[PDB]
RNA sequence: UGUAACGGGGCUAAACCAUGCACCGAAGCUGCGGCAGCGACGCUUAUGCGUUGUUGGGUAGGGGAGCGUUCUGUAAGCCUGUGAAGGUGUGCUGUGAGGCAUGCUGGAGGUAUCAGAAGUGCGAAUGCUGACAUAAGUAACGAUAAAGCGGGUGAAAAGCC
RNA sequence: CCGGCGAGGGGAGUGAAAAAGAACCUGAAACCGUGUACGUACAAGCAGUGGGAGCACAGAGCAAUCUGUGUGACUGCGUAC
């Protein structure tokens, strides 16, 4: 007898709320990455997404220890030649800061298509109010 | 059912002949006639040539009626190259392939 | 006693070495001469 | 109901009627099988866990065939080295049917 | 006693060919590159046959720890559980079970709790 | 192989491989390698051991019942068709026949049928005694053949 | 300049996916001598916009 | 050249020290099935059988045992126009070189067994010959003295008259 | 019979056979096409291999569905000789 593997046609999905407000930036990370690529749940299979709906809410209000506030630095590149940019987390905070959540999550999610299909589950939200009242997302406590 | 016409070793490379073959395949018959008319292709002479033959090989041979005839089939093949030199400079020589195709048009009223 | 039923003692006709006809011989590519030297070459070697 | 069992150094969970591939048994076509060391018997919601075989649990199959597997090619090759090997292999199974189960 | 090849050299360059089909361009239409590719092939096979078992035990686990833990325990503690209790359950059934009998499923971790109590 | 000993190009600067001879083995309408020469295949036999695999050979055909023994065997006349009766009477089809004395007539008779011989006793050849069906001998010819093996 | 491997046959294929040619959209029909035409070109028999322009 | 001196995410432990108990983890070890080399112990139709212990990564290289190809005998035999060789598919089969069967194509040869002989096996040698690709419908169409138009012929005319 | 009183072809006829039609026995491979099935326009590398969904197809089965064939989304591993 094979082993089982879940099937994208039949695969059940269901839709959670995250408040982030106060939490530690990683260790909501890895739980967020977790679920929404489903390792949570018996059925499990590398090559399927089985994971969840998670919307995430205050993602500007998300925690860092130490000095990080000031003195972690986000990267990147632009392509162009000395094109090397930087922003520190309270300046991403201050600017983008549904990205903080979305790059720690990205970063520990799958590299490749799969990986992609899973980020696109995630909906993180600056403030307390989403419009995805239709999904009936139950709340979750992470 | 189908009726054929070819024109076997004519003077164009395959790869030329396809870009005329490619605006009449499927085509009713009166149309491809009236599109290879408007082809500004010294190709296009040659493939209205066969369809033509093909028309009058369906009417004379199998009693077909020219207003339900359709292109079913049209492609082009490869046919023997001729080798031919070409004198370069510094006393090289480049040899030269003339290309030539076979042409094969099927009109069928099915 | 027929022309198709006379075999040879065991042991009698062992086969020749052929050389340079693929790995699973064992004798492929160098033929047992090694790598190089003048005892690999065509003609090679030393006198008596 | 379905039931675990031990054969050929593996484990197989199988319900009645179903057909199982094992390593070979020494066993003649058309003759049954007793496998008297059952890991677990579910029925329902009643579920028997052996500690590490179930009390009385049994297992009844028929010898349906015996057979050898679709072949493989081993292949080795040491790159550079001059180093080439190729074998072919097929596995020899017996298929059983399971007729019976009993806790 | 001259010995032409064709024959036989057609039959081996076609047996390699076969091997090759599905391959991408030349290596399924060229001899020199179908050859290549066909012993690689043969390479990779005889090292997954060796992964396949590793790759299978390692999705076993993974689900046999996300059913413990949706029924309280980790993966570690249930299994050193379970050999607590006498149990020889392999990860194959477990993680089929987790699967399949949710009841059952929960009924090996409660004996595994049990033994660890 | 007829040509000239012209290098067929220069050692160097052309781009191709290099050539020494428009006769070397590796080219088309070059030489063969290892040309053969004609061969003379006949190998030692020693007196002693010709004589013991005769010796053995008789033996087998004795013990196979192929070795027939008569008083006399010969034909009226040199007629085909009287020596294929005879043979037909004695229901024999491939056979070797060993005469003390070549009987002219015999000889004559067995010369268009293809599955008989007929030979002298100083004549016989391992081979033939081995691939012939039956073997008929005249009490002369095995006297003779006993004698020549001593 | 020249390639140091050879370019594949799907990749010829790709750059000749811009080849193709387009027929003519729809010809013209002379108002007088029902003569189908290039539009805006004299037909075959000498007709423009149904006006014999030129003879033969 | 660009973060660029944890592989990354991230981490105040997910860091470090100490103690402990779990678990993961290899082609290692064990389990189940199979094959072979070597050695013992017994049988024996004297060359195989059984039991048993143990071994089986390999370049140069040594040793052992085989597959297939053409040709000679066996063969005036055997297969073959109720379809040979060759070509192309499919199924089965052995540890491998391979073997067997059969549909289609082909249209007259093929050859068991056991022996015998070798122009007996190719991917490489900037190898040799032929065929066909690529670049590519790309560069170019050979003096920058130069053409325009009307008529003719013709299936067709910038180039012919 | 189409075509330039062409080339080339389609019929008819010969023949056991004309994909034996003279560019002629057989008619391999490279290479180039037409047709069908499946895949492919958010995706990074020796192009396979292990796992694997969906689709098409042929059988079987009262049904449930199973199997053989083709394709191969997604995924572990993976730098030719
Ligand atoms: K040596
Ligand atoms: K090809
Ligand atoms: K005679
Ligand atoms: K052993
Ligand atoms: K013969
Ligand atoms: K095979
Ligand atoms: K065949
Ligand atoms: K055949
Ligand atoms: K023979
Ligand atoms: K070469
Ligand atoms: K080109
Ligand atoms: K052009
Ligand atoms: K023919
Ligand atoms: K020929
Ligand atoms: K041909
Ligand atoms: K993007
Ligand atoms: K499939
Ligand atoms: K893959
Ligand atoms: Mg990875
Ligand atoms: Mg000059
Ligand atoms: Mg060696
Ligand atoms: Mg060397
Ligand atoms: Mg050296
Ligand atoms: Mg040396
Ligand atoms: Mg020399
Ligand atoms: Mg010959
Ligand atoms: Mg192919
Ligand atoms: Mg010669
Ligand atoms: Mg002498
Ligand atoms: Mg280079
Ligand atoms: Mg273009
Ligand atoms: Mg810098
Ligand atoms: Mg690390
Ligand atoms: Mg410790
Ligand atoms: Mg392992
Ligand atoms: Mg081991
Ligand atoms: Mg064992
Ligand atoms: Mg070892
Ligand atoms: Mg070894
Ligand atoms: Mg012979
Ligand atoms: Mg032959
Ligand atoms: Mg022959
Ligand atoms: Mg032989
Ligand atoms: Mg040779
Ligand atoms: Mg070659
Ligand atoms: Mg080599
Ligand atoms: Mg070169
Ligand atoms: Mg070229
Ligand atoms: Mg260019
Ligand atoms: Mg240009
Ligand atoms: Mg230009
Ligand atoms: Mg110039
Ligand atoms: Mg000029
Ligand atoms: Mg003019
Ligand atoms: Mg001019
Ligand atoms: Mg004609
Ligand atoms: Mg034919
Ligand atoms: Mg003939
Ligand atoms: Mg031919
Ligand atoms: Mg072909
Ligand atoms: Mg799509
Ligand atoms: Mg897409
Ligand atoms: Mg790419
Ligand atoms: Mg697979
Ligand atoms: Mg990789
Ligand atoms: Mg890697």
């Amino acid at each position: 007898m094979k082993t089982f593997t879940a099937k994208p046609e039949t695969v059940k999905r269901d839709w959670y709320v995250v408040d982030a407000t106060g939490k530690t930036l990683g260790r909501l990370a890895t739980e967020l990455a977790r679920r929404l690529r489903g390792k949570h749940k018996a059925e499990y299979t590398p090559h399927v997404d089985t994971g969840d709906y998670i919307i995430v809410l205050n993602a500007d209000k998300v925690a860092v220890t130490g000095n990080k506030r000031t003195d972690k630095v986000y990267y990147h590149h632009t392509g162009h030649i000395g094109g090397i940019k930087q922003a520190t987390f309270e300046e991403m905070i201050a600017r983008r800061p549904e990205r903080v959540i979305e790059i720690a999550v990205k970063g520990m999610l799958p590299k490749g298509p799969l990986g992609r299909a899973m980020f696109r589950k995630l909906k993180v939200y600056a403030g307390n109010e989403h419009n995805h009242a239709a999904q009936q997302p139950q709340v979750l406590d992470i | 059912m189908e009726t054929i016409a070819k024109h076997r070793h004519a003077r164009s490379s395959a790869q030329k002949v396809r870009l005329v073959a490619d605006l009449i395949r499927g085509k009713k018959v009166s149309q491809a006639l009236d599109i290879l008319t408007y082809t500004n292709k010294k190709a296009a002479v040659l493939v209205k040539k066969v369809l033509e033959s093909a028309i009058a090989n369906a009417e004379h041979n199998d009693g077909a009626d020219i207003d339900d005839l359709k292109v079913t089939k049209i492609f082009v093949d490869e046919g023997p190259s001729m080798k031919r030199i070409m004198p370069r400079a510094k006393g090289r020589a480049d040899r030269i392939l003339k290309r030539t195709s076979h042409i094969t048009v099927v009109v069928s009223d099915r | 006693m027929r022309l198709n039923t006379l075999s040879p003692a065991e042991g009698s006709k062992k086969a020749g070495k052929r050389l340079g006809r693929g790995i699973g011989s064992g004798l492929g590519k160098t033929g047992g001469r090694g790598h190089k030297g003048q005892k690999s070459r065509s003609g090679g070697g030393v006198r008596r | 109901m379905y039931a675990v069992f031990q054969s050929g150094g593996k484990q197989h969970r199988v319900s009645e009627g179903q057909t199982v591939r094992l390593e070979k048994l020494d066993i003649a076509t058309g003759e049954t099988v007793e496998f008297a060391e059952v890991l677990m018997i579910a029925n329902g919601e009643e579920v028997k866990i052996g500690v590490p075989f179930v009390d009385g649990g049994v297992i009844k199959a028929e010898v349906v065939a015996h057979g050898r597997g679709e072949k493989v090619k081993i292949v080795k090759f040491r790159r550079r080295k001059h180093y080439r090997k190729q074998q072919g292999h097929r596995q020899w199974f017996t298929d059983v049917k399971i007729t019976g189960i009993s806790a | 006693a001259r010995v032409k090849r064709g024959v036989i050299a057609r039959a081996r360059h076609k047996k390699i060919l076969k091997q090759a089909k599905g391959y991408y361009g030349a290596r399924s239409r060229v001899y020199r590159v179908a050859f290549q590719a066909v012993i690689k092939a043969g390479q990779y096979a005889y090292r997954d046959r060796r992964q396949r078992k590793r790759q299978f035990r390692q999705l076993w686990i993974a689900r046999i720890n996300a059913a413990a833990r949706q029924n309280g325990i980790s993966y570690s503690k249930f299994i050193n559980g379970l050999k607590k209790a006498s149990v020889e359950i392999d990860r194959k059934i477990l993680a089929d079970i987790a699967v399949f009998d949710k009841v059952a499923f929960t009924a090996l971790v409660e004996k595994a709790k049990a033994a660890l109590a | 192989v007829t040509g000239s000993g012209k290098k067929p190009w220069r050692q160097k600067g052309t781009g191709r491989a290099r050539s020494g001879s428009i006769k070397s083995p590796i080219w088309r309408s070059g030489g063969v390698t290892f040309a053969a020469r004609p061969q003379d295949h006949s190998q030692k036999v020693n007196k002693k051991m010709y004589r013991g695999a005769l010796k053995s050979i008789l033996s087998e055909l004795v013990r196979q019942d192929r070795l027939i023994v008569v008083e006399k065997f010969s034909v009226e006349a040199p007629k085909t068709k009287l020596l294929a009766q005879k043979l037909k009477d004695m229901a024999l089809e491939d056979v070797l026949i060993i005469t003390g004395e070549l009987d002219e007539n015999l000889f004559l008779a067995a010369r268009n049928l293809h599955k008989v011989d007929v030979r002298d006793a100083t004549g016989i050849d391992p081979v033939s005694l081995i691939a012939f069906d039956k073997v008929v001998m005249t009490a002369d010819a095995v006297k003779q053949v006993e004698e020549m093996l001593a | 300049a020249v390639q140091q491997n050879k370019p594949t046959r799907s990749k010829r294929g790709m750059r000749r996916s811009h080849d193709a040619l387009t027929a003519v959209t729809s010809l013209s029909v002379d108002k007088t001598s029902g003569e189908k035409h290039l539009r805006h070109h004299i037909t075959a028999d000498g007709y423009y916009r149904g006006r014999k322009v030129i003879a033969k």
